[PDB]
RNA sequence: CCGACUUACCAACCCGAUGCAAACUGCGAAUACCGGAGAAUGUUAUCACGGGAGACACACGGCGGGUGCUAACGUCCGUC
RNA sequence: UCCUCCUAAAGAGUAACGGAGGAGCACGAAGGUUGGCUAAUCCUGGUCGGACAUCAGGAGGUUAGUGCAAUGGCAUAAGCCAGCUUGACUGCGAGCGUGACGGCGCGAGCAGGUGCGAAAGCAGGUCAUAGUGAUCCGGUGGUUCUGAAUGGAAGGGCCAUC
RNA sequence: CGUCGUAGUCCGGAUUGGAGUCUGCAACUCGACUCCAUGAAGUCGGAAUCGCUAGUAAUCGUGGAUCAGAAUGCCACGGUG
RNA sequence: UGCCUGGCGGCCGUAGCGCGGUGGUCCCACCUGACCCCAUGCCGAACUCAGAAGUGAAACGCCGUAGCGCCGAUGGUAGUGUGGGGUCUCCCCAUGCGAGAGUAGGGAACUGCCAGGCAU
RNA sequence: GGGGCUAUAGCUCAGCUGGGAGAGCGCCUGCUUUGCACGCAGGAGGUCUGCGGUUCGAUCCCGCAUAGCUCCACCA
């Protein structure tokens, strides 16, 4: 089912990396939630946030759902706005865009990524 | 006899082999299958046609889990 | 004789016939009969040779055949102009090299090997010389 | 439900004890129950199919899935995309409580009882079972059915090898043999 | 060969048309779409008419 | 679920002449009475008699005796 | 009915060893070809434009091949 | 005549009454986009069910599929399912490939306007190569462009088109 | 008098399994009959053909000869007609 | 910084398969439940949403394993550019380039960036 | 070398934009007949020449082979 994630993500992932933007990458697990986003270069991360971090972690009853997909989604776009990043394009990964990951893209265009 | 038949051949083939300094909108490779795949601002066109995007040297790369041969362009 | 019982095209190129040989070592029997000239067997050559050695050694200890007439040679007939397509397909060879092992035996003393393999060798079209197997 | 508690009561313990599993999630699942009637004159005519939907609509109250040829063949004479037969998956709580009526009325209607084989255990664990006329469900009305059907259950679990599965229908005591 | 040509004429009060092909001994209905229509310059609705 | 697509599935009555009544979620409509339960069905007492063997040589021995 | 059992039977997938293929490639040279840098040399030998044509029946020899019979001072092509 | 492979000698081309094949179309969805899915065959079990319908599971991994002949491709799928739809749009086009020429083909981008998607983005027909016809002479519909004294008109031109 | 409701039926009774009684030295080949169960075909019959003129045709029973047991036949008798 | 895990890569089989062992504090997977947001040409399987009792069986990751796969020299051989020779359907000599298959052998990957856990 | 053909025991349609084998005769069995022909009534029928391909599927599409039928095998 990993691969069938994978099957589902490639085709956003080649064709994005063919373009040549800064993508805002998704991550979601049942228990947490992971982003980042990763320039061009394709190897090498820029800003990066999770559920995992306590500062995000210490503000809800729990760490996977909706909610705080919508905080670690605001903190992400915080540290790429304070990096200068202003228009990344957004990597669902697979994942619908749907639930938690909706609310993670609401979250970062209502704090300042204007992906 | 039955054979005689044969088409007008269509010419396929590279044009400009790696290391040309190619124009905007040159046409590399013609060919039916994608024998060669687009890279780093090459085009594919309707009859998988490459041609190049942008100005530079042409440079085929070999990369991918398949082995497929790509073609891109520096600068 | 020996044709093969399906195959792809109806008529084959003639094609050259020049590099050395493959099957040069006794692989199966004991006594092998290896061709040093160069030429084509025919599907008849290889059905002659085949029952002359048959006759030689009465049957008893195994034959091999190892090459196979699988290249169609064809003919146009009599009374026939040049043009007018590629002739009917009559009978079919079998491309031999030097080196080329075309039969081998065993069961029989290297003597009946011999004189059996004289007998089957007197029939075809290519020179031809006496091996036995290494290790 | 009935089932489905007693499974998580019973059957796991007897289970893990009996077969000597490491952990506790090692017993042998159900995970679906499949219904299928493959009906033939589905094309010699459509209506067919609908009154094998009612059918099925009564074993179970999912409506079916009317299923279509793969590959076309012919000693059959059906072309590649007709409607063939018609299929019901039964999965959690719908197929435990499926599974309840089944095991405690409708197999004590086949006619000629004498108990389900033990051969057809497909040699991974998954039961498998075809009755004759549907008729045997008590939710079939015998005055209202024209047209004598039948069709074959076919229950997945998730064993190892098909020993543990006939050890969980056993501890669930089917009538085999 | 079966294939029967049409003209989709426009809906806005030009006598632009486009040149289609419908299929009209297997598929009766009237062909309809929404074409660009260069002289009002409007994405306007064409209908299928005889040519 | 699809809520409107399926026929409508509820609990009923099985009342039953073993002893055994049942109320298990169902498709009838009304309430129900069950010829054979699981608890009556001659397979846990029935097999023993159910092929009916005997024996030739006693029917021998029984209907005349030397 | 169950065909129990076979005779020294045939025969498919498989595996082991053996060959062949213009219309086979899980491999793959030499030369050729294209593009860049460099030195020497070559009567600019290259390119574009304009005036004038001729020629479009070729032949044999070397190598690669297709008809043919690995026949023809045969025929049809590639390169010299 | 047009298309595919070989002939064809590792760029392109390259012949014959040489060797094998196909076309003279189909599609208002079989196109666009979004979202999802992965085959051939064989084994085992199962109601009518038979070597072969449907169902479960396995072994296998492109041995299938492309509306169609073969070749080159295809898993990011170009293959299979559903939603919404007309970009099967209009004017243009750098820069090339290809041919003696008529021609033929590939094209990022620009202006207008639209489709799908949340958005980045994709869409100027279909996996690609076949699916066809130069000129003349007319027909049909637009267009003040000329209108043989002037005002019209016939006719002619241009644009689409048989 | 009740019932049955035009159906493969409460029609038809074949065939088959079990259980039996009698006759007879002996019912397997090969008897009759009873009981229980099973309930095939058959829904009025093509071409053609037969019998009958009155107590006849048609339909329903009963007996005898032969005969240990074994007649849907043969020979007779009446009943409705 | 010592290791472990999650993500996005570089790379494309020395990187893949097989056999055996191992990990759940954390992470991950399975899991619990779903009228619900959302989904099924039927089905909370998938998709999704609420959550954390259990487990590390499966899956995933790590570790040993030459049973395969894979890579692979040195030499030799085939071939071939140029010049020459012969018994000229094929070769040979001077020279230049040198395969494929196989052999010795290699071989259970390596690496960048971030984040989290453990004493570090 | 080119057309057209092979289908019950013999003679013939049906191949006809690919999924039903259709008649008269020969034959079997009844009926009428002193019997046999004739007539009536009811019937089982056939590898669609064969062998491989071609799509699911070949009476149909293709190649090859067999077998009979016609047309052509001229100019010196
Ligand atoms: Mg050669
Ligand atoms: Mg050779
Ligand atoms: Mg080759
Ligand atoms: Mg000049
Ligand atoms: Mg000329
Ligand atoms: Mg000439
Ligand atoms: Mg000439
Ligand atoms: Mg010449
Ligand atoms: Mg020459
Ligand atoms: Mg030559
Ligand atoms: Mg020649
Ligand atoms: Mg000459
Ligand atoms: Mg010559
Ligand atoms: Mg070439
Ligand atoms: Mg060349
Ligand atoms: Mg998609
Ligand atoms: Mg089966
Ligand atoms: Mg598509
Ligand atoms: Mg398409
Ligand atoms: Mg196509
Ligand atoms: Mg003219
Ligand atoms: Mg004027
Ligand atoms: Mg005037
Ligand atoms: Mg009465
Ligand atoms: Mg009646
Ligand atoms: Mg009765
Ligand atoms: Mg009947
Ligand atoms: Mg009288
Ligand atoms: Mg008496
Ligand atoms: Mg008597
Ligand atoms: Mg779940
Ligand atoms: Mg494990
Ligand atoms: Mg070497
Ligand atoms: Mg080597
Ligand atoms: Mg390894
Ligand atoms: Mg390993
Ligand atoms: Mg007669
Ligand atoms: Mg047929
Ligand atoms: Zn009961």
């Amino acid at each position: 089912k990993k691969s069938a994630r994978i099957r589902r993500a490639t085709r956003a992932r080649r064709k994005l990396q063919e373009l040549g933007a800064t993508r805002l990458v998704v991550h979601r697990t049942p228990r947490h939630i992971y982003a980042q986003v990763i320039a061009p270069n394709g190897s090498e991360v820029l800003v990066a946030a999770s559920t995992v971090e306590k500062a995000i972690a210490e503000q809800l009853k729990y760490t996977g759902n909706k909610d705080a997909a919508a905080a670690v989604g605001k903190a992400v776009a915080e540290r790429a706005l304070e990096k200068g990043i202003k228009d990344v394009s957004f990597d669902r990964s697979g994942f619908q865009y749907h639930g938690r990951v909706q609310a993670l893209a609401d979250a970062a265009r209502e704090a300042g990524l204007q992906f | 006899t039955r054979n005689g038949r044969d088409s007008e051949a269509k010419r396929l083939g590279v044009k400009r082999f790696g290391g040309e300094s190619v124009l905007a909108g040159s046409i590399i490779v013609r060919q039916r299958g994608t024998k060669f795949h687009a890279g780093a601002n090459v085009g594919c066109g309707r009859d998988h046609t490459l041609f190049a995007k942008a100005d530079g040297k042409v440079k085929f790369e070999v990369k991918g889990p398949k082995n497929r041969k790509f073609i891109s362009i520096e600068a | 004789m020996l044709q093969p019982k399906r195959t792809k095209f109806r008529k084959m190129h003639k094609g050259r016939n020049r590099g050395l040989a493959q099957g040069t070592d006794v692989s199966f029997g004991s006594f092998g009969l290896k061709a040093v000239g160069r030429g084509r067997l025919t599907a008849r050559q290889i059905e002659a040779a085949r029952r002359a050695m048959t006759r030689a050694v009465k049957r008893q200890g195994k034959i091999w055949i190892r090459v196979f007439p699988d290249k169609p040679i064809t003919e146009k007939p009599l009374a026939v102009r040049m043009g007018k397509g590629k002739g009917n397909v009559e009978y079919w060879v079998a491309l031999i090299q030097p080196g080329k092992v075309l039969y081998e035996m065993d069961g029989v003393p290297e003597e009946l090997a011999r004189e059996a393999f004289k007998l089957a060798a007197a029939k075809l079209p290519i020179k031809t010389t006496f091996v036995t197997k290494t290790v | 439900a009935k089932l489905h508690d007693y499974y998580k009561d019973e059957v796991v313990k007897k289970l893990m004890t009996e077969f000597n599993y490491n952990s506790v999630m090692q017993v042998p699942r159900v995970e679906k129950i499949t219904l299928n009637m493959g009906v033939g004159e589905a094309i010699a005519d459509k209506k067919l199919l609908d009154n094998a939907a009612a059918d099925l609509a009564a074993i179970s109250g999912q409506k079916p899935l009317i299923t279509k040829a793969r590959k076309s063949v012919a000693g059959f004479k059906i072309r590649q995309g007709y409607p063939i037969g018609c299929k019901v998956t039964l999965r959690g709580e719908r197929m435990w409580e499926f599974f309840e009526r089944l095991i405690t009325i409708a197999v004590p209607r086949i006619r000629d009882f004498r108990g389900l084989s033990a051969k057809s255990f497909d040699g991974r664990g998954n039961y498998s079972m075809g009755v004759r006329e549907q008729i045997i469900f008590p939710e079939i009305d015998y005055d209202k059915v024209d047209r004598v059907r039948g069709l074959d259950i076919t229950i997945t679990t998730t064993a190892k090898s098909d020993e543990e599965g006939r050890a969980l229908l056993a501890a669930f005591d089917f009538p085999f043999r | 060969g079966i294939r029967e040509k049409i003209k989709l004429v426009s809906s806005a009060g030009t006598g632009h048309f486009y040149t289609t092909t419908k299929n009209k001994r297997t598929k009766p209905e009237k062909l309809e779409l929404k074409k660009f229509d260069p002289v009002v310059r409007q994405h306007v609705i064409y209908k299928e008419a005889k040519i | 679920m699809k809520k409107d697509i399926h026929p409508k599935y509820e609990e009923i009555t099985a009342s039953c002449s073993c002893g055994n009544v049942m109320k298990i979620r169902s498709t009838v409509g009304h309430d129900l009475n069950l010829d054979v339960c699981s608890k009556c069905h001659p397979f846990f007492t029935g097999k023993q008699r159910d092929v009916a063997t005997g024996g030739r040589v006693d029917r021998f021995n029984k209907r005349f005796n030397i």
